């Protein structure tokens, strides 16, 4: 299937409390496999998946030093922002930072990413020609004249059409009993009576990888969606994730009512309804 | 691997 | 410029009183990123709770995944306690091993 990395930086100040914690994390796929914090004891890039312990220590110390140089770079964006904004050095502030690389099933580049926010708002992006910029606001119309002064986007193509693409297809072979394995959920339907006259059904996802499913309720084969509670998708702590799907139904009608369930890992979408036995 | 910064904002 | 923590409470496996198992608390689409997150056994915060690396989803809120393992009992009550800069006291939310 198609396949993508993605590295995402968060940079928060704290004035009076040091300088700015830098926290960077990168995925394959929705398997975290790095990680740096800023504040840790002794901050180094750090494994989080077992088929990257394998690299060896010219990668741990390289990208130890990469992570810190970037961890300063964030500090100056942030006072920069500041700047920008005509804001106070007295609050506390937060830069993020995703990008990396999408490939599709055949292997190549799907396309590239490289996004920044200020405050939990879109602040500067790469376009999909990775060659030009779309700023959100006058603040980051500042950054995209440096940007295009200095080239930047041409150093980014770069890394997003080679070593991200390489790494990306070194860590998928590397990891491919995992990272190239969709476990398909386990599914169920539950039913709790509300009152006398109506139920609840609530469809269950459970031990699925990867993260994205498709569940939704029919009734007389209509989509249900704006009488659908969904929760939203959350890790079972094993690599696994965890969904469900309810609706509340008249008592006698359960019948008319099935759950459908699409994800990657079965070969053809599922169908289930309540089975009182 | 992570991309190597060289610009600031 | 703030957003409030979604909070759901729920085990790794499907709960069986006397099994070993893990209560997971998953705080997710808050901003900014400071927030607290106690796992609780009868009222009482349990000691030993780890949790994930600060990470984001695509529109820039943080996610944590914090998690404990326990044995469930038909008695003892887990609950999840958040606080975070968007509310005014600590939200609670219990363990309801349906949901």
């Amino acid at each position: 299937g198609s396949h993508s990395m993605r590295y995402f930086y968060t940079a928060m100040s704290r004035p009076g409390r040091g300088e700015p914690r830098f926290i960077a994390v990168g995925y394959v796929d929705d398997t975290q496999f790095v990680r740096f914090d800023s504040d840790a004891a002794s901050p180094r890039t750090e494994p989080r998946a077992p088929w990257i312990e394998q690299e060896g220590p010219e990668y741990w110390d390289g990208e130890t030093r990469n992570m810190k140089a970037s961890a300063q770079t964030y500090r100056e964006n942030l006072r920069i922002a500041l700047r920008y904004y005509n804001q106070s050095e007295a609050g506390s502030h937060i830069i993020q930072r995703m990008y990396g690389c999408d490939l599709g099933p055949d292997g190549r580049l799907l396309r590239g990413h490289d996004q920044s926010a200020y405050d939990g708002k879109d602040y500067i992006a790469l376009n999909e020609d990775l060659s030009s910029w779309t700023a959100a606001d006058t603040a980051a119309q500042i950054t995209q004249r440096k940007w295009e002064a200095a080239r930047v986007a041409e150093q980014l193509r770069a890394y997003l059409e080679g070593l991200c693409v390489e790494w990306l297809r070194r860590y998928l072979e590397n990891g491919k009993e995992t990272l190239q394995r969709a476990d398909p959920p386990k599914t169920h339907v539950t039913h709790h009576p509300v009152s006398d006259h109506e139920a609840t059904l609530r469809c269950w996802a459970l031990g699925f990888y990867p993260a994205e499913i498709t569940l939704t309720w029919q009734r007389d084969g209509e989509d249900q969606t704006q009488d659908t509670e969904l929760v939203e998708t959350r890790p079972a702590g094993d690599r696994t994730f965890q969904k469900w799907a309810a609706v509340v139904v008249p008592s006698g009608e359960e019948q008319r009512y099935t759950c459908h369930v699409q994800h990657e890992g079965l070969p053809k979408p599922l169908t289930l309804r309540w089975e009182p036995s | 691997v992570s991309f190597i910064e060289f610009v600031g904002w | 410029i703030q957003r409030t923590p979604k909070i759901q409470v729920y085990s790794r496996h499907p709960a069986e009183n006397g099994k070993s198992n893990f209560l997971n608390c998953y705080v997710s689409g808050f901003h900014p990123s400071d927030i607290e997150v106690d796992l609780l056994k009868n009222g009482e915060r349990i000691e030993k709770v780890e949790h994930s690396d600060l990470s984001f989803s695509k529109d820039w809120s943080f996610y944590l995944l914090y998690y404990t393992e326990f044995t469930p009992t038909e008695k003892d009550e887990y609950a999840c306690r958040v606080n975070h800069v968007t509310l005014s006291q600590p939200k609670i939310v219990k363990w309801d091993r349906d949901m």
